[PDB]
Order: structure tokens, then sequence, then C-alpha cells
């Protein structure tokens, strides 16, 4: 997932089990979150001013989707009750709603930044 | 098919 506001370059590992942030060049890397990340897949961004926030999706042995700001800081988890395999993030920026699959729920969803 | 990537 790419920063078009703030010209950055994120990207998420599945082997490293981390994400990670770059320039739009490359020129600058490092590890943003890697405490309790098992297994990457999902991403998005919403870089308008005002929500600044980033979205990815785990599935380890306890699958989630968890929101931080685009910084790391402020990590939580809005989606972890009926996931098996979380696979694919997308934002619809208008609204403000995230969509999720699952692969072995077998659905599509969409929710709002705050899980509810 | 399985989950993995690889
Ligand atoms: C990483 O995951 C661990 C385990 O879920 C978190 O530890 C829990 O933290 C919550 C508060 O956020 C406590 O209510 C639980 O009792 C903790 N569990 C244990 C066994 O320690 C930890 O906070 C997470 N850390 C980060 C950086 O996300």
């Amino acid at each position: 997932a790419v920063d078009w506001i703030g010209r950055n370059l994120y990207w998420t590992d599945y082997a490293l089990e981390t994400i990670e942030v770059s320039k739009i060049d490359g020129s600058h890397r490092t590890v943003l979150i890697s405490k309790n990340v098992t297994k990457p897949r999902g991403l998005a961004l919403d870089p308008r001013m005002g929500d600044n926030v980033m979205f990815w999706s785990d599935w380890g042995h306890h699958p989630r989707i968890e929101r931080a700001s685009m910084d790391g800081t402020m990590r939580t988890v809005i989606v972890q009750e009926k996931i098996y395999w979380p696979c694919g993030l997308s934002i619809d920026y208008p609204n403000r709603l995230i969509y999720f699959m699952d692969a072995y729920l077998d659905y599509i969803e969409f929710c709002d930044y705050d899980g509810h | 098919x399985x989950l993995x990537x690889x």
C-alpha cells in the first residue's frame, strides 16, 4: 500500500512477520510493527488528514484485523470475533468503511473504522 | 488450495 499524501510505501511480509514502511523511492526502511504480528496479509491506508490510520489483517493462531495510526502508535484490534482466514483488505474512502474477506468462512464483509 | 502464497 502506497501513501499518496505522505509519499511513503507500506508492505506486509509473511516470512519476516513484520509490517515495514519506506519512502516512495525506497531510500529509508524501518520495521514499523513486529510485536504481536504472526501472519500479516492484508493492508490498507487512509492518509486523509484527520484519519491517518492504517489497517492490516493477521491469520495467525488468533486471527484478527487491527487498526493503528500510520506511524504505528495507537495499535488496536477491531475485528476478532467471526474470522478464521482474513485475506485481503480495502477501504471505502467516501463512506469511511473497510471491506475485508475470509477464505475459510467464505464471505465478504464491510465495517467502519471502529469495528462496530 | 493452501493459503500460504509460496
Ligand atoms: C500482545 O499480545 C499479548 C497477549 O494477548 C498482550 O498481552 C495482554 O494485554 C492485555 C491488555 O492489552 C491484557 O488484558 C492481557 O492480560 C495481556 N495478556 C497477557 C497474557 O499478557 C499484549 O498487550 C500485546 N502487546 C502488544 C504490543 O500488542
